[PDB]
């Protein structure tokens, strides 16, 4: 029929019960535009609809509809890389014409082929920062945990750029067999970051191989939800079809769930605890199954999503359900960007659940596992020592606990500070972390096995 | 008339309840119990019924009486104990063999057999009389005979008829007033609405001290006759022991005590207990009892008799105080109004806004407590009578962050302080002096000026001594000692002194059943004199330590004063404490050189 | 008296350090911790109530 | 009349207007079952209902009902003790029901003959720390704060295995004379422990003196708030017609605390504070009712309520409403617990405030109250020197506190501490009081009048 | 002529559409009483009526409505003063009619002419604390944050009745020409207190400066928001018409915030933390909108609000909203109150943002503005030089912290500390000053400028 009312971006639509469920209708305005929106609700001769156009401006008996008949898909072709696209899937730029070679539904589920084996290849950026202490596989996820007054935007970039180049090496390790390609999903994000993104893309000759989604915080909350899950639609097509391991980087967390937030105050359901859905836990979800090996098993869909805590904690609802769905966090610190060190990624509480299926023997060493146990146990005493050795001074500081304090800054200053465009590999992380680690006794380094020990000091 | 549509709880809603209104006395079912119209909804009215269900259907008739629900106060109101619903639990105890209230019985306000003494008043016939004049009087008890039978408030005309002096019932009448025609036959009882504040015939400032009986109330910030008055609780620091004590030390013609939502055996305690124990107005007979109207609510017992406790309560001290009698109302605790309160505001389905507690619950506090205070006494032939409400408060949540007690100390103009940590060490009522204020303080210090004592310059120094041991004790715990000055530890000193001989007192102090101002005050000016002289003594030279041991003597003798009694000097000025502030004197001077 | 005043100083100098690392954030992060609770159940109540 | 709708586990009845309130429906079911459920609230042209047995069943047009015509009350028998009972009173061992001599009402609120005469006689629980510092009176009710992380189900049992024991010591003491009984309700407790608390009963020899409720969470939530008010009406009938002295147990108070919690989440009554009915305090108070002193005073009514703590603080709705409506009450700690105490109670919040009058130099001296005063003061300095030794060293220290922590550590590891077989004379706690208090000068105390020291000391 | 229902303090009328908002109406009761009331909302056949006086006890026939045909106004004059009134502004005194020569609304605005030309001109208090160290210059609202620790209504009191005792002294000075009135509004206020407040003004014979308007606490709540409305609105009249310099005192907005917050339970309206508003914000504005220079601007009304702190807490959200808007805050501490120093407020701190602004001469010295640097600043090291003291000793003490002591002691015994009837002038209270700060050289003086210094020490 025609609109009874809106209420905030729920519209209160007065139509027969005849459509389906998420079937797309179109609202003719009489101010010479059309909006497109999709049913949340039907109920007895009414639908409640969420407009991904607009958010206000609805009218009552001079606004109508027409239904499409049509649910909502994505048409998903392979032929998408190296096109520009919003956080709808029109041309900003002028990237070519979406076409067509299938659709599928967005419901976190196209296909769902998702892994019944755990991934085990590698994957290395030449981070060392990250590569070492979190060994990535090549569909895990493991998100990155920054916070408030952090260039966690340029930590994106490191991977992006420095990705697409180590590859290839790793290609002949049996790390790789196959291309790799990006799928960039920016949401709620500044003109000037989304450029930042595109800038890097341009500037390594990957923006022929890597798909860009650039939503931005004054398009509608209804379209910045529905930007990741295209992305992600888009990602799996890619995956299935060419073979090839595909990142993923979801940037921003914190504005997606802000989008959720406004549509369940704005819902007749109750909120969870300090006012954050009580359904975010599977808002997030969604994104979080669509990981591991695709069909045909050598393409794959590997997750980074970006948070940036809007609040500087881990008590935070945000990040609390994050990192209970992904497998580790990589962790971002303060004070390490305060000081001068690029990238800053503390290595204090990083951690990596699926670590010891992610290295191999065929393309990493077995030593990766062992050596990384050393790592985060001699830097997280470490840390903690120092901030002892402030309190007590040196009366309650041994020979043994200096030794430690010298292993924390030479990590600080050479481990984690590399450039942003110096490419490292595995083989050296171990090499030069086995050097830091030699100063400390026989007896100290226990946490590995003699026959280890004796041969690399 | 009305049928019931609904019964959740112990609420009763009805339909078909036209022209009623918000505070109409009803009879609930075919069971006929008591209740009353909260509020109305349209025809259905929300009803809360102040007996429980257990066994009413829908559809039983809803009687309205045609008036409001009141409380009755006639004669026999002392000697007895009550409800706040207010039945007479006595007669409860023998007709119905239950000792506390049966579910579907029924007995009236006051008792309806017993005979009274009727005096005429000062008035004749054809007089013309007002509201809280004196119609005459009624021999109450054997301590008191000072209950006046007055003319209700609200009420004025021509007496048509004065009884003569006599024995009659309280049923039996004696009085009738014409207005503009008969306006109706009176008796020795009369009815008062308890949602409304009783008239007076003006409210006064109060300058006059009540005298708590208790040394440490009266030290710090004196109490008044006419005030309001703050005491926390936690529920597990001898809060009904001192409340318990204070009510028998305290003084007044008539005393009413208020059990708001307690134990059952607190309320069995004060039941027994006054009339084993004397009154210090020299009472016989049930001494106590003689002196007390009680109302005793446990929490066990309906929500809305609960509700109605302090209201009650109050009608009955200010009924009291247009007689011209001055009283002590001792309500305990407040806080579990307000739990009854919270327990209303959920069940007939209102909105709480005052932090998970009700919305009104602010407004009631304030309300209750104006109906407090100094006053002439209604009717026109002049009296003073008071009332000075002492409201427990204690914790509903958090320690003072709960509603309650935000709201109260708003309101209040006394507050005396008690705080845990010396309750569970044993040193309770603890009075903080930052955590404690009387704003009634500038007048009654002027008052004790006419009445002899030099008592406000004993106030300051009184302060200063607590005042300055709080914020060294902070340096003393945190960078501890190995100094702290000549000065700072006098104060120390002396503080502790105050504390084990004022602070620590019920049931340690041997006499303590009633203590005069005199006698405060000179308890209070041998340790202020003794500081002085002290402080002096290190700056014109001589050692901390010489001086600790030269006092000696007289250090332990104002250490163990608090079990002495008036038995030397006169009746409330004690020799033994005259004779220390000479001998102090001598201390000094063996002390300096 | 040098001897000892070197000992003292010692001491007092890592008190200094100890309150001002350790125990003051420690203050900060429970009060915090504690906040973000409290003020959900008052807020969440008037929502159940609205509904 | 039959089944409108459900609305959670709460059971919408359309029916015509007629029934009692709190009468017994018998709703029959197409399944061989007929259940009895009881009418929550009677309303306008409907009633709303919970079923005791069960909890789905209920059809909309294949249900019936019948009204009984008879609202619930407890059939009471004082031969019901020495019997095997559940929830509704039901046999689980075949053949033991409740049955009568006469029949009571399961609220209390008809008969209530509770005797003004305040809490006289001395009870002991036969573990010193309990006896002492918070004692026992007849009448008196106390409550048991337990915080979970310990064997606080232990605790409850050795005071069920202890309670009878005593009662010898008690009439050597003079503050018992007649016979004593023990009932016994359990409310969503684990099974290894209901078999440990038939067993205390047991070995005592006093099964024939007890009767025993057991109800589980898989029992409904209704019908588990039932169960203490049938075992208390029971009580009642023991202490007025027989002038007995009966100890009811009831635990645990949580479970019945979740219950009530459950149910008005489709009543029109609303909740309150942190999510709590706000006539929580109404329905704690129909359980307390009935503990004091019966009218005959030969006979009364102890009640120990067990309350675990689920979030351990002392500030949450279940223990804070508690407190206010007892007289004191009785701390057990987790700290204890970890240095490897038992029993484990901490005494410094703990305090009764009706201790002093109800006792007497009879069955107890007249130091009794003051040995008690002194303990806690020392005890509560001894705890705070304990928090500054920490932080700032040993430089706040005085002789008073050096002292005083010595008296924690002895206090706590011979004075608290005891086997669970092990009982306690209140005489031979008073001298071991002394004990401990014999390592201070006598200037230094003065919570204790110098006549009374002088004797005992 | 139907009352519907009551539901709390708020009353549903049910009568026709016709009357409209804030229209008074008149409840008609059998037992002769009238009663007022305002509507709050009026809806199809039926309005939601708030009582002044009472708010129950109306029957549902026997009852009549009608209507005024007048919104509620405030009858204004300049005849009105010296006399005392209820919470609508009517006789207590037993006195004649209200008068009026104007009927201004009492809304929040009758006209609203606050001008866009900032503070200059002194108006003095006669309290020493605030006038030297915090100085107010008209239009300026700085508000008093004192707590229930502290005697808030004596101190108010001495602010008003000190107040215009300045008057013959400034106009000496030629800082008046045109004269000074009070406008005193009390809150829910206690007898005694409002009886106290016209006691203090008959003995300074300051009772004809000023109207009192007492709202006492048995009124309520909506009344009680009225007062200060009324007010504000007969200070704005006098200030504009006959060009007076006004003072503002306005005690408790505690209880106004209060009333504020309980008002809602039949609304829809949710309020936010605490318990308060989220619109608690708007409700303080309202009354800050009248404050500031009136048009023409040599008249002026003053503020300055009076908040109770009842929980001594500063995040409290009453005093948060008010400081965010207020032009500077004065701080009043229950620590200088127990050493038993009245008037206590430690200016510590306190502060005055527009402090030059309003300093001049005819009213203040150029010397003002030095001096407040000094004495603030050697007040906060007299603070931490009492600390000090206390460890070191009084032997072992520096001679710069030796003086900053001594100006403690004198600065709270003499400055701060002056008696009930004894006024401080500002020109009075600038010679105190210099005796205090004397004794430091003139080496230690230097946040004044050497000519001063010179002139005196």
């Amino acid at each position: 029929n025609t609109v009874s009312g809106v209420n905030g971006p729920l519209v209160i639509l007065e139509k027969v019960k005849f459509p389906r469920y998420n079937e797309i209708v179109n609202l003719t305005l009489p101010d010479g535009t059309v909006r497109q929106g999709q049913v949340l609700e039907i109920r007895g001769d009414r639908a409640i609809v969420q407009v991904f156009e607009g958010t206000s401006g609805i009218d009552v008996k001079k606004t109508t509809v027409e239904f499409t008949g049509e649910s909502l898909r994505i048409p998903v072709s392979e032929d998408m890389l190296g096109r520009i696209f919003d956080g709808s899937g029109r041309p900003i730029d002028n990237g070519p014409k979406v076409f067509a070679e299938d659709y599928l539904d967005i419901n976190g589920s196209p296909i769902n082929p998702y892994a019944r084996i755990y991934p085990e290849e590698m994957i290395s950026t030449g981070v060392s920062a990250i590569d070492t202490m979190n060994s990535i596989a090549r569909g895990q996820k493991i998100p990155i945990f920054s916070a408030s007054g952090l260039p966690h935007n340029e930590i994106a970039a490191q991977i992006c750029r420095q990705a697409g180049l180590v590859r290839p090496t790793k290609d002949v390790h049996d790390g790789h067999e196959e291309n790799f390609s990006i799928v960039f999903a920016a949401m709620g994000v500044n003109l000037e970051t989304a450029r930042f993104f595109k800038q890097d893309f341009e500037e390594n000759g990957s923006l022929e191989r890597t798909s860009l989604f650039l939503n931005l915080a004054n398009d509608p909350t209804i379209e910045r939800i529905i930007t990741p899950r295209l992305a992600l639609t888009t990602a799996e097509y890619l995956a299935y079809q060419t073979e090839r391991h595909v990142l993923t980087i979801l940037t921003d967390m914190s504005s997606y769930a802000d989008a959720l937030r406004e549509v369940s105050a704005a819902r007749e359901e109750v909120p969870g605890r300090r006012g954050y859905p009580g359904y975010m836990y599977t808002d997030l979800s969604t994104i979080y199954e669509r990981a591991g090996r695709v069909e045909g098993r050598n393409g794959s869909i590997t997750q980074i999503p970006i948070l940036t805590m809007p609040n500087d904690d881990i008590t935070h609802p945000i990040p609390d359900l994050t990192g209970y769905i992904t497998e580790g966090q990589i962790f971002v610190d303060r004070q390490l960007h305060n000081k001068g060190i690029y990238p800053p990624i503390n290595v204090l509480p990083s951690l990596s659940r699926l670590m010891k299926s992610a290295i191999g023997e065929g393309m990493t060493r077995k030593d990766h596992g062992d050596v990384s146990n050393q790592l985060y146990a001699k830097y997280a005493i470490g840390k903690d020592a120092a901030a002892m050795k402030a309190v007590v001074g040196e009366e309650a500081l041994s020979i043994e606990d200096k030794l430690s304090l010298e292993f924390l800054e030479k990590f600080e200053k050479t481990f984690i500070t590399q450039g942003a465009y110096e490419d490292r590999t595995v083989f050296e992380s171990l090499d030069q972390a086995w050097s830091l680690l030699r100063i400390y006794p026989k007896e100290m380094l226990n946490r590995i096995s003699p026959k280890i020990l004796d041969e690399f000091y | 008339y009305g049928a019931i549509y609904s019964v959740s709880g112990p609420v009763v809603i009805a339909e078909n309840m036209i022209g009623c209104a918000m505070y109409e006395l009803v009879k609930v079912g075919h069971d006929n119990l008591v209740g009353e119209v909260i509020r109305i909804d349209g025809d259905k009215a929300t009803i809360q019924v102040y007996e429980e269900t257990a066994g009413l259907t829908v559809g039983d008739p809803v009687l309205r009486t045609g008036k409001p629900l009141s409380v009755e106060l006639g004669p026999g109101l002392m000697e007895t104990i009550y409800d706040g619903i207010q039945r007479p639990l006595k007669a409860i105890k023998e007709e119905s063999q239950s000792i506390y209230i049966p579910r579907g019985i029924d007995t009236p306000a006051l008792d309806r057999t017993i005979k009274w003494q009727f005096t005429p008043g000062k008035f004749q016939v054809g007089d013309h009389i007002s509201g809280g004049d004196i119609y005459g009087s009624v021999f109450e008890n054997s301590l008191i005979s000072s209950h006046k039978i007055l003319l209700p408030p609200r009420s004025r005309g021509t007496i048509t008829w004065i009884a003569p002096a006599g024995e009659y019932t309280l049923d039996e009448k004696i009085l009738e007033v014409e207005f503009d025609g008969k306006k109706s036959d009176f008796t020795l009882y009369h009815t008062w609405p308890v949602r409304v504040p009783r008239p007076v015939t003006e409210k006064l400032s109060a300058d006059y001290p009540l005298l708590t009986g208790q040394r440490v109330l009266d030290a710090l910030f004196p109490c008044v006759q006419g005030g309001t008055t703050c005491i926390p609780g936690a529920f597990g620091c001898g809060k009904t022991v001192i409340s318990q004590s204070l009510s028998k030390y305290s003084n007044s013609d008539a005393i009413i005590y208020v059990g708001c939502g307690e134990r059952g055996n607190e309320m069995a305690e004060v039941l027994m207990e006054f009339p084993e124990l004397y009154t210090e107005m020299s009472g016989t007979k049930e001494p106590i009892m003689k002196r007390t109207t009680l109302v005793a609510n446990t929490s066990n017992m309906p929500v809305a008799a609960r509700e109605a406790s302090i209201y009650t309560g109050i009608t009955l001290a200010e009924y009291f105080r247009d007689q011209g009698k001055n009283v002590s109302m001792i309500a305990d605790s407040s806080s579990r109004w307000a739990e009854a309160l919270r327990e209303i505001s959920g069940r007939l389905g209102e909105m709480p806004a005052d932090q998970g507690f009700p919305a009104y619950l602010g407004a009631k506090l304030a309300s209750f407590y104006e109906r407090a205070g100094k006053a002439v006494a209604l009717g026109s032939p002049d009296r003073t009578g008071s009332v000075s409400i002492v409201a427990a408060v204690s914790p509903a949540g958090g320690d003072f962050s709960d509603p309650v007690t935000t709201a109260t100390l708003g309101i209040t103009q006394v507050f005396w302080g008690l705080d845990k940590k010396l309750a569970q060490r044993k040193h309770f009522p603890s009075i903080n002096t930052s955590v404690s204020y009387s704003k009634y303080t500038n007048v009654l210090n002027k008052f004790y000026d006419s009445n002899y004592p030099e008592f406000p310059v004993l106030r300051d120094r009184m302060k200063e001594i607590l005042s300055n041991a709080e914020e060294l004790e902070q340096v003393v715990q945190l960078v501890g000692k190995s100094a702290l000055s000549d000065s700072d530890k006098i104060t120390l000193d002396v503080a502790t002194l105050i504390k084990e001989d004022f602070l620590q007192q019920n049931g340690y102090s041997t006499y303590d059943a009633f203590c005069p101002i005199w006698k405060t005050f000179d308890m209070m000016r041998a340790f202020i004199s003794y500081h002085d002289e002290a402080q002096k003594a290190v700056a014109n030279g001589a050692n901390w330590s010489k001086l600790a041991d030269s006092t000696g003597d007289v250090k332990h003798a104002v250490s163990s004063s608090k079990f002495f009694e008036p038995s030397r000097g006169e009746k409330e000025v004690h020799g033994e404490f005259e004779k220390l502030l000479s001998t102090m004197q001598e201390r000094f001077a063996e002390s300096t050189d | 008296a040098f001897i000892i005043l070197d000992e003292v100083i010692k001491v007092t100098n890592r008190r200094v350090n100890a309150i001002e690392h350790v125990i003051i954030p420690r203050t900060e992060n429970t009060i915090a911790y504690i906040n973000s609770e409290l003020d959900e159940l008052d807020r969440e109540e008037f929502y159940r109530l609205k509904k």
